[PDB]
């Protein structure tokens, strides 16, 4: 209805004569596809000097606060995500970590021949292990691939 | 103690080791001047082609979005194929790039990188030296093309560097256009408002905010597609001069088909071109660094200037100190012996000890192929005190 | 330094209302700031055939942009201030003769000496789908002295159109002829590097 | 030992460059663990033993 | 909107990066100018607090604002802390596929995004394809010219 | 502001960087009266004053 | 003072004695903001509330 | 905006520190509905509205 001018006769030339108004997308240059299934997809880039694996967890968290409240026939899920990787190799150090410390049990257990002596070492492990962690968060030093 | 050097000379070196990521990431480009519709239809038949294959998880698609700029481009594409769980597949994440690549790369004849996800550029990576040629001297980016294509010609001869490639691309196709300023004067037409006509109709001009939703949301003007679908389009268009009369854009204004760069690359305040290289398997990344370095010298060293970025960067800057440090640290452990034993011979004993496990491990190292990597460097130093606790022990 | 910084930064915007309005249109700019020379150094031309705006503009766009990027360096600045202008010296008799106001020549300039915006041709949305996307690009500002010269300021009543140069002598000049800087008596351009803080 | 074991890794976490910080992790985790361990073994091991 | 990439690194880009020129530990900078779009990182050394090291490049992009042409001026600047690198990309997809993908970006744009970014650690969250709701006017020039 | 002062109405890209276009008299601004009398100004009825 | 003024219908007087604390939520009271994403007008949303 | 509330246009120096300059009508003008009929704004027919 906006006139953009008025003739000579009371007649008002309006966008509608001119154009045609539409509510659309500012842009139509990009799309997002997931498995052929059209999605929107956002992307999210890491603040420098921030954790991943704890950016990553507090998104997923907020992801699922959110998909309670989504509309009916809309769901969400992480395709893509980095941490991942990271996760599971951290695991697998931690699992090795397990396998190694019952390894050496067993070698102790076949030296000392005696069940209470093989656990005297036993208890030891866990203790300084422990309090490496500990002396590793007064230094700020951080949870990595190598530490563990 | 001649073996162990020796192993030392021939274990190649290298930062770490390559573990399948578990997610391949491929960079689909169609030809320069495609449009977005023909991008989407090849993305969808490779979307098709990877469901079908049982080792893919799952595929995620950004059209239009090429990752590397970060920026929108109708041509480029990415999509990520998310791998099942290393125990779920009999196959590694390489041997699934060659069913893929041999499925669809070599038919659907459009480019296609596949490549790994690094978390960091270079930390995550190894040896993918991403040097920038920063022209000092101002010349066409045609002629940077060309120039730069002559040290890509250069490096594929080098001895050993590998997969050397340039992101610069000066194919995609523009419309040149002619300014006829004294035709548009003699029209009594103001250049800003030709132009706002133009930004108006061919482009999409942002006027003002309209509510909705308890929002701001912008109203776009623009023309219908159809009408800016093809060139000419500015007969179709018409601006009024200071007269009533109409005068058609194309009476002032031409437009002419030429080639040019969609994304002008700067470095450090000159412009500049990315030449990416990694180091070919018989060199370390250093000795790949510097090769390149010399290529680049010899045919762009007149007006281009070499740059480096990333791990390259942090490499040629390093001049890491800590060489010493190794000596030292055997040097104090060489005094707290002498202060134990309270005799300055012996601790000589102990650290003659110390090479028999390096031995041991440069040595199954240079049996399996591993390279000297962190991992074995590190290790190495358990190993050390290790020892030193035997040799201690018994010499007390 | 940095902290000092931030604080008089915040006490500036706390204070905004009781700015002058002109003040407020070219924002105050907070900068850590170093009274320091550690050097001064001269870039001189033995041939003598450079002249001073030369080896001023020699040093802005080449010498100094690196040197402000070494670390520990504050700001690094050449004396002369004598970057290069297209001066349009107008010609006041001339102006009134032509009948043209100073004012007709800034407008003049203001127009025809920009870089506007073009948009791309094939773009969605689009009923009929072209092969290729076609971007257009367009060369307003003016690069010459002599295209400047050429810019019309108006038609004439005859078609013959009245031009920059008719009224005025367009040059290659620098901005301030104010300073300049000796060398042991000798043409030179100071460049002064200031320390950085810490 | 404990002297001796921290001896040799203190020098290579103060090795420069980035590398030397991923080696400064590691390096130094090892020295926490051998002086703690050996504290432990001092007290705690004896005791229980 | 609508300008050709070299207008985009002489208008736009050349003033911004002369302006943080000479931001403090600055290594390295880089600048991507595409047909629409300008992107310029600053990487910084080492060990250079991310925090500071934003602020610095606000407060030097400052005086490059007013050089700026208009249209850039009145869209958004923005100096945010962020890596290109994505750490993850979520799709939201409508199962029903009632809804159509305008619709479903504006959804997520509007209500997922913005509690996206406030999540702390996310320096940027973008979604991809830039369809917000936009009225458009779609002019017809044939009827422009008829109706003068 | 144009006449007796420099005025600087926009950029030029010589030499891949913008500088300023600067618009001042030339040689008409060095007597103080002489000036004031030589430079004239259109008026909203189109004539010099 | 409440008795005083209870009376007037003029004027809507509360007397509250000063806080102990300059922050603070004595009352121990839970505020929330009722968004509404439906772009409503303020009338609307203050029935709907 | 000029008339029934204020409008900023510039600022004068007062005391050594610019203070505004604001417009706005008297306040019997303001005072009623009826205020638009005393406001009365020229067309570009030059006829008042």
């Amino acid at each position: 209805n906006i006139i953009l001018r008025v003739n000579e006769d009371k007649s008002f030339l309006r966008i509608k004569d001119v154009a045609k108004v539409e509510i659309g997308a500012e842009q139509y240059n990009s799309t997002g596809r997931l498995n052929t299934s059209a999605a929107v997809p956002i992307i999210i880039n890491l603040q420098s000097g921030a954790n991943a694996v704890n950016t990553a967890k507090l998104i997923n968290e907020k992801m699922q606060e959110l998909s309670k409240n989504f509309p009916q026939g809309l769901k969400y899920q992480i395709p893509y995500d980095t941490t991942i990787f990271v996760k599971a190799s951290i695991k697998e150090v931690i699992k090795t970590f397990v396998e190694a410390l019952a390894l050496v049990l067993v070698v102790m257990y076949l030296f000392l021949k005696n069940f209470k002596s093989t656990i005297i070492p036993m208890i030891a492990v866990p203790v300084s292990l422990l309090g490496t962690f500990a002396v590793l968060y007064v230094l700020g030093f951080s949870i990595n691939l190598l530490t563990l | 103690i001649g073996f162990i050097a020796y192993l030392f000379k021939i274990v190649p070196s290298s930062l770490v080791p390559s573990e399948d990521q578990g997610v391949i990431m491929s960079i689909i480009n169609l030809p320069s001047g495609s449009s977005i519709h023909r991008t989407i239809e090849e993305v969808d038949t490779i979307n098709k082609n990877a469901t079908q294959m049982k080792e893919i998880s799952s595929s995620v698609s950004l059209i239009g979005f090429d990752l590397f700029t970060s920026s929108l481009k109708e041509n480029a594409a990415a999509v990520f194929f998310i791998l099942k769980d290393w125990s779920q597949r009999e196959a590694s994440s390489d041997q699934i790039i060659a069913q893929l690549f041999g499925q669809y790369a070599a038919d659907r004849n459009a480019l296609s990188y596949f490549l790994n996800l690094p978390p960091i550029p270079g930390l995550s990576l190894t040896g993918g030296f991403e040097m920038y040629a920063q022209n000092k001297s101002g010349k066409d980016y045609d002629a940077i093309q060309q120039d730069v294509n002559k040290m890509l010609e250069l490096a594929r001869t080098r001895k050993e560097l590998a997969n050397v490639r340039t992101t610069l691309d000066t194919s995609f196709p523009q419309y040149k256009l002619i300014i006829d300023r004294d035709k548009m004067k003699y029209y009594n037409l103001n250049m800003q408002d030709v132009f706002n006509t133009i930004s108006a109709t061919i482009g999409t001009y942002y006027v003002n905010d309209f509510p909705m939703l308890g929002k701001n949301f912008q109203v776009n003007i623009r023309a219908l597609g159809d009408f800016r679908n093809t060139q000419d389009a500015l007969k179709n268009i018409y601006i009024r001069s200071s007269d009533n009369k109409m005068i058609p854009l194309n009476s002032f204004l031409t437009l002419v088909r030429s080639a040019g760069p969609d994304d002008v690359k700067r470095f450090n305040l000159f412009p500049a071109a990315l030449i990416q290289g990694d180091p070919a398997p018989g060199y370390t990344s250093g000795q790949a660094i510097d090769a390149i370095a010399e290529v680049a010298k010899q045919s762009l060293g007149d007006e281009y200037s070499i740059a480096w970025s990333g791990s390259a960067y942090q490499e040629v800057s390093s001049k890491g100190a800590g060489a010493y440090a190794f000596v030292l640290g055997m040097i104090f452990v060489f005094l707290i012996l002498a202060a134990q034993y309270e005799r300055w011979l012996m601790p000589l004993a102990v650290i003659t000890a110390v090479p028999f496990a390096v031995f041991g491990s440069i040595l199954l190292v240079a049996l399996r192929g591993f390279d000297n990597d962190i991992y074995f460097q590190t290790g190495l130093l358990l190993l050390i005190g290790l020892s030193a606790k035997n040799a201690i022990l018994i010499i007390e | 330094p940095d902290q000092a910084a931030i604080d008089v930064n915040n006490r500036i915007s706390a204070a905004t209302a009781k700015l002058p309005e002109a003040v407020k249109k070219l924002g105050v700019t907070v900068r850590k700031s170093s009274s320091t020379i550690l050097e001064v150094v001269s870039v001189y031309s033995e041939d003598s055939s450079m002249n001073d705006i030369d080896i001023y503009n020699y040093v802005s766009l080449n010498i100094l942009d690196e040197l402000k990027r070494i670390p520990g360096v504050g700001d690094a600045s050449a004396i002369g201030n004598k970057n290069y202008s297209m001066r349009i010296w107008l010609e006041p008799d001339l102006l009134n003769k032509f009948g043209v106001t100073a004012n007709d020549v800034i407008n003049a300039v203001n127009d025809q000496n920009a870089q506007y915006a073009t948009g791309k041709i094939g773009e969605e949305p689009v009923v009929n789908k072209s092969p290729q996307v076609i971007s257009i690009t367009m060369q307003g500002r003016l690069q010459t002295p002599q295209e400047f010269e050429n810019i019309i300021l108006r038609v004439n009543e005859d078609k013959s159109f009245l031009r920059i140069k008719d009224v005025a002598k367009v040059e290659i000049g620098a901005e301030q002829y104010n300073s300049t800087g000796r060398l042991n008596t000798s043409a030179a351009v100071p460049i002064i590097i200031n320390l950085q803080s810490g | 030992i404990v002297l001796v074991l921290c001896a040799v890794f203190i020098p290579v976490s103060f090795i420069s460059g980035f590398v030397g910080e991923i080696q400064r992790q590691f390096a130094l985790t090892l020295a926490i663990s051998v002086a703690i361990s050996g504290f432990v073994a001092l007290t705690l091991t004896p005791s229980l033993s | 909107t609508g300008a050709d990439a070299q207008t985009i690194a002489s208008t736009v880009a050349t003033p911004i990066e002369d302006a943080i020129n000479g931001v403090d530990n600055m290594i390295y900078m880089d600048s991507t100018s595409s047909p629409g779009q300008m992107k310029l990182t600053v990487y910084f050394n080492i060990g250079t607090d991310p925090d500071q090291a934003a602020i610095d490049v606000n407060n030097r992009i400052s005086a490059a604002t007013a050089k700026l042409p208009e249209a850039v001026k009145k869209l958004g600047v923005t100096v945010r802390k962020s890596s290109s690198t994505i750490l993850e990309v979520v799709s939201v997809y409508s199962e029903d596929s009632s809804m159509n993908d305008i619709d479903i970006y504006n959804y997520v744009s509007l209500n997922i995004l913005d509690e996206l970014k406030r999540i702390p650690g996310v320096g940027d969250a973008s979604a991809i394809g830039n369809k917000n709701y936009s009225m458009r006017i779609w002019l017809e020039p044939d009827l422009l010219n008829k109706f003068g």
